[PDB]
């Protein structure tokens, strides 16, 4: 433990203090957990079991009678702190979460957690980071070295390196909490086991494109950031690629009550440079816009004007001139007014036609277009019929529809090419040979108000769930195949997926509602009648909702992997259609302004191209899934876990509740649940007899005997020929013989 | 797979894939053949002329519509221009695409009978259906309800439609269209 | 707690909670069937249009009314009546709530028993009691003594009462009533 420097004990205590620590008193009979009220669950002592009727004092001095048949035992002295929760010896929901708690507390920041890695972000200063542990870490096997990011990093080098295939991170946790100084931190790592600085300065550019305010985070991010980093033939880092995926629409026309929009428009409404409201004619007041007064005004989140200017100088630091930064933002404002268009209807004739034409005006003089072309495109779409074009008629639904469909298609075009030209400016010369990826993507975001938004990124997680059950079932199924121990071949794939199949498949919900749209005269009730009368009772997962607490409404409840989630119909119909126009995209590719180049390519002998009408969020979200789990799905994943510890800033202290939600968003109940079927505890024959012979004082044959005098059912056990596997009521069941014993 | 939306119509062939917005081949419904002798040797001109090809060569045919007023009258003539549609203009084969095929009202049953069996066993799709003119243009009007006067070449009927549930006791056929109107 | 005051009559379901000072939810009691066959698809169709839902189809529905004379003649729509009353038009479950019914004089006891029947075991509510029609009337007057004349739509019938002491014997029933004005 001499290498690891003084920073060897937030890595790694001694086994002197270890030893130290191993006496303490503790009665396995009646020191169980007990369920709580102000929290989950908490530690006390219970006098006796009386019956129905039991009496825990806890560490408050409480009382407190609970059911005997939700009572379960807690970890024994001898397995506390133990590195790895997989070796744990009873699997219980919060018993890992007092593991963490009491682990933080004597501060292991890092932890096995089997295939996942759990690392919750310190509030102090901490030597575990200085570059003299890098150094001399190299040389160690992920086995034998304590928990670190760096023991993962250097298995998944030693992977791409040796087995020559590729390898990805995939991270997950809360925007804010220490990510980014996270991925800065283990790109310095791989800059050191061999562009780090261009990385910090292009980070702000995207995160002011692409975060935006909720309840739960001020500074909640939406796309899913991926970065891929290449290396040399001999194994040398050569370049960064980055790419963007799954990035939302809906914020941007659709927001709600208590949340914000994107920090774009509210940090071009900054005061702090006044050129480019005059010259861009922009209302000071944020108000007045129809499209931003809908959410939250504004909140105190961060203080946008130098966030501006450092986004600002870091623009113009970086490859390209300032004429395109103005392009920037000439056509963000533009977005801005498309919000004050008006349209009204005809003398005798379901037509619709505008009455106002200064906001018109104003847009068509910015983007360089005609405004009497542009008002004539939205009106009277003009479309091509076999040889010949045609005129199609428009009323105002379909015209509001289309105006923001417009916006939203042309902020993801901005967005794409931003993203194109950053990653042209990062590129370098050097050969790209296999890579390493980083995936970034939102965690499993559960509210009281869930809607459609939250109901893809549920959905998105689900997946990416699925994803890690089937690698972890791979490599156990890797592992008996190693061991010559296989049983239960059965996958572990299909028990998820079976969620999975009442969403994406024909018949689920995201098709019945995509068709819902279609059909000229839907309404919320029909769109409610109509799954109830497809899924309630025929399908395993949808069922009821439940009214707990007051909440404000619910219409239906599905199962997934983090619970029970119910989800809000009303407003789904609406803001599902995204119905874009030909014509407005044919007079953006005329028009004499840089507009034409992210607008370039938009929409016999075999076709299915869907039409401009037939054009739906939700295919779009599960089209950008599907290519990315092709690409995702080619690469060798491992997985990095970050809790939060505590909502408020104070290090140390602890939030029960928040911990059991981040738990339980993260997937580690379902990891261990996975795990506790089979069979978690392995250990070897050597560390077995030098530790249970004494048991039967007197090496298959001589193992064979010793576990015939214990009464160890048959069931109960695999024996191997490296190592022995135990069931998590045999560990017990030896713990209390030897205490007896002894 | 994708459907595939045919509808023969009466004067004009409209077809393209479904989810589109628009029709990919919209042609005549014509087929011509040559009533003089021909005395150049070596072209070799065939004895059939199919579609829009027909029109070009107006002035040398005789132009035969295949149906009269909604009921096919002369069937090869029909086959021809089914074959002509999937695959001069489409360029499919319609082994793997379900077809979806557009009829009038108050028509015999032979000829829906008639219909099904070609495209099943000439053409081999897979799968097919026949729906009513006058629903599909209350689906495109965007409305539930109202009554709906299509008026074609063929034929001209009124469906009442009342929240999707049709009236058929009201349903009026009148044979006046636009081949009457031209002669 | 509360109790529900359920009034079936005939023609005319109104209920609301004790105490309240008028009836919440008024609304014929009328079942309607689709006598058409529907040929816009997806959309969907229930089978049984019941309470005020269908006032609004009724040229598309046929309509039945469950109760003849006061007696319930169709079991089926007069359990469809009661599951809207319960769970539409009052959104509360019967479960923990007390109901009150009233039916009129000289009915045969099956349909009162049925009744019972059906409530506790369907429904599961607590507990139930069957009122007399006029009675409740008489009360309603703030009076003690006198007759009362309940002429509905489905039944008329006096009922003579003295210092709230009732007098079966003198109690007449007639069967015209507002239908067979209707009719
Ligand atoms: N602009 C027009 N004005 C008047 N008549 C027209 C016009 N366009 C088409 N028609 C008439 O409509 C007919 C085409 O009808 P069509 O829609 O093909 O019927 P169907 O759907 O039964 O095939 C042509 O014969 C033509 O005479
Ligand atoms: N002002 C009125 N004029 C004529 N008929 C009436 C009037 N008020 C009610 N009715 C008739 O009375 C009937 C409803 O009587 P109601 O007391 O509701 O019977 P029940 O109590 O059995 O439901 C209706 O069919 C209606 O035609
Ligand atoms: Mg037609
Ligand atoms: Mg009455």
């Amino acid at each position: 433990m001499a290498v690891f420097g003084a920073a060897a004990p937030y890595l790694r205590k001694s086994e002197k203090e270890r030893l130290e620590a191993q006496t303490r008193p503790f009665d396995l009979k009646k020191d169980v957990f007990v369920p709580d009220d102000k929290q989950e669950f908490v530690k006390a002592k219970i006098v006796s079991r009386e019956g129905g009727k039991v009496t825990a004092e806890t560490e408050y001095g409480k009382t407190v009678t609970v059911k005997e048949d939700q009572v379960m035992q807690q970890n024994p002295p001898k397995f506390d702190k133990i590195e790895d929760m997989a070796m744990l010896t009873f699997l219980h929901e919060p018993a890992v979460l007092y593991n963490l708690k009491d682990r933080y507390g004597s501060w292991m920041i890092y932890t096995y957690s089997g295939l996942f890695c759990v690392t919750v972000n310190p509030y102090k200063w901490l030597p575990v980071y200085t570059p003299e542990v890098v150094a001399a870490y190299r040389g160690k096997k992920r086995s034998e070295a304590p928990p670190h990011i760096f023991s993962i990093s250097d298995n998944a080098y030693q992977y791409m390196l040796t087995d020559r295939e590729n390898q990805s991170i995939l991270i997950t946790g809360e925007s804010g909490a220490g990510k980014t100084v996270n991925t800065k931190r283990v790109i310095q790592y791989f800059a050191v086991i061999a562009l780090e600085d261009q990385i910090i300065q292009a980070n702000p550019a995207l995160e002011a494109f692409g975060n935006a305010k909720t309840v739960r985070n001020d500074n909640s991010s939406r796309f899913g950031k991926f970065i891929r980093i290449h290396f040399g033939a001999t194994g040398k880092l050569a370049s960064a690629d980055i790419e963007t995926y799954l990035l939302e629409k809906s914020r941007v026309i659709f927001q709600l009550k208590a949340e914000r929009d994107y920090h774009i428009f509210y940090q071009i409404l900054s005061n702090k440079k006044p050129e480019l409201l005059d010259m861009l004619l922009i209302t000071n007041n944020p108000y007045d816009y129809a499209f931003i007064s809908q959410g939250e005004t504004t909140v105190a989140s961060i203080d946008d004007a130098e966030e501006l200017m450092a986004t600002d100088n870091a623009f113009d630091v970086l490859g390209f001139t300032s004429e395109e930064k103005n392009s920037m933002y000439k056509l963000t404002g533009a977005i801005m007014h498309f919000g004050n268009m008006k349209f009204k209807l005809k003398q005798r004739e379901e037509q619709a036609e505008p009455d106002g034409t200064e906001e018109a005006d104003k847009s068509a003089y910015l983007m360089g277009l005609n405004s009497a072309d542009l008002l004539k495109g939205l009106c009277h779409p003009r479309v091509k019929v076999g040889n010949e074009y045609v005129t199609k008629g428009q009323n105002v639904q379909q015209v509001i529809y289309a105006t923001g469909a417009l916006a939203k298609a042309v902020y993801e075009r901005m967005f794409n090419w931003m993203v194109t030209r950053i990653n042209a400016t990062l590129e370098t010369k050097q050969p790209r040979q296999y890579f390493i990826g980083v995936l970034d993507i939102a965690g499993f975001e559960i509210f009281d108000f869930n809607s459609f938004e939250q109901l893809c990124i549920n959905f998105t997680n689900e997946k990416l769930q699925q994803f890690f059950n089937h690698h972890m079932f791979v490599l156990e199924q890797e592992e008996y195949k190693k061991e010559g121990i296989e049983w239960t071949f059965i996958d572990f794939g299909m028990d998820l997926q079976a969620c999975i199949d009442l969403i994406e498949k024909p018949m689920g919900i995201m098709s019945i509602l995509e068709e819902e749209c279609m059909f000229p005269k839907a309404t919320d009730m029909t769109f409610k009648a109509k799954l109830f009368d497809n899924h309630l009772g025929k399908s395993a997962n949808f069922q009821k909702p439940r009214n707990i607490k007051g909440k404000p409404e619910a219409h239906f409840s599905l199962i997934h992997y983090a619970g029970i989630v119910d989800y809000n119909i009303i407003g789904w119909l609406q803001k599902n259609k995204d119905p874009l126009n030909e014509t407005v995209v044919g007079l953006y590719q005329k028009s004499s302004l840089k507009l034409l180049s992210t607008l370039f390519a938009n929409y016999g002998k075999g076709k299915a191209k869907k039409g401009s009408s037939f054009q739906t969020v939700s295919a779009l979200h599960r089209e950008n899934l599907n290519k990315l789990m092709t690409n995702l799905r080619s690469t060798h994943p491992h997985f990095v876990r970050c809790i939060i510890p505590n909502e408020t800033k104070s290090p140390g202290v602890m939030d029960n509740p928040l911990v059991m939600h981040q738990l339980r968003c993260n997937g580690v109940l379902e990891g261990i649940r996975i795990c506790r079927k089979g069979f978690p505890n392995r250990i070897l024959y050597g560390d077995f007899r030098q530790r249970y012979r004494i048991l039967n004082p007197a090496s298959r044959k001589g193992a064979e005997k010793l576990l015939s005098s214990l009464d160890i059912d048959h069931n109960q056990y695999k024996f191997g020929h490296t190592k022995v596997f135990f069931k998590a009521g045999l560990l017990g069941l030896l713990e209390e013989m030897r205490d007896e014993r002894l | 797979t994708t459907a595939l939306v045919c509808d023969n119509g009466s004067g004009l062939v409209k077809a393209g894939f479904a989810g589109d917005d628009a029709p990919r081949a919209v042609f005549p419904s014509i087929v011509g053949r040559p009533r003089h002798q021909g005395v150049m040797v070596g072209m070799g001109q065939k004895d059939s002329y199919v579609g829009d090809e027909a029109q070009s060569k107006r002035g040398i045919l005789t132009l035969k519509y295949p149906i009269e007023h909604g009921i096919i009258t002369n069937w090869d003539d029909m086959e021809k221009i089914w074959h002509h549609t999937f695959y001069n203009e489409l360029r499919v084969a319609p082994e793997e695409h379900p077809t979806l095929l557009t009829e009038a009202p108050l028509n015999p049953k032979a000829n829906r009978e008639k219909m099904t069996q070609i495209m099943f066993e000439t053409f081999n799709v897979p799968a097919m259906y026949v729906a009513i003119q006058a629903v599909l243009s209350l689906y495109a009007s965007g409305r539930t309800t109202g009554i709906v006067l299509d008026s074609g070449d063929g034929v001209t009927h009124n469906v009442p439609i009342y929240e999707g549930y049709a009236l058929p006791h009201a349903i009026m056929r009148l044979d006046l269209a636009g081949r009457d109107l031209t002669d």
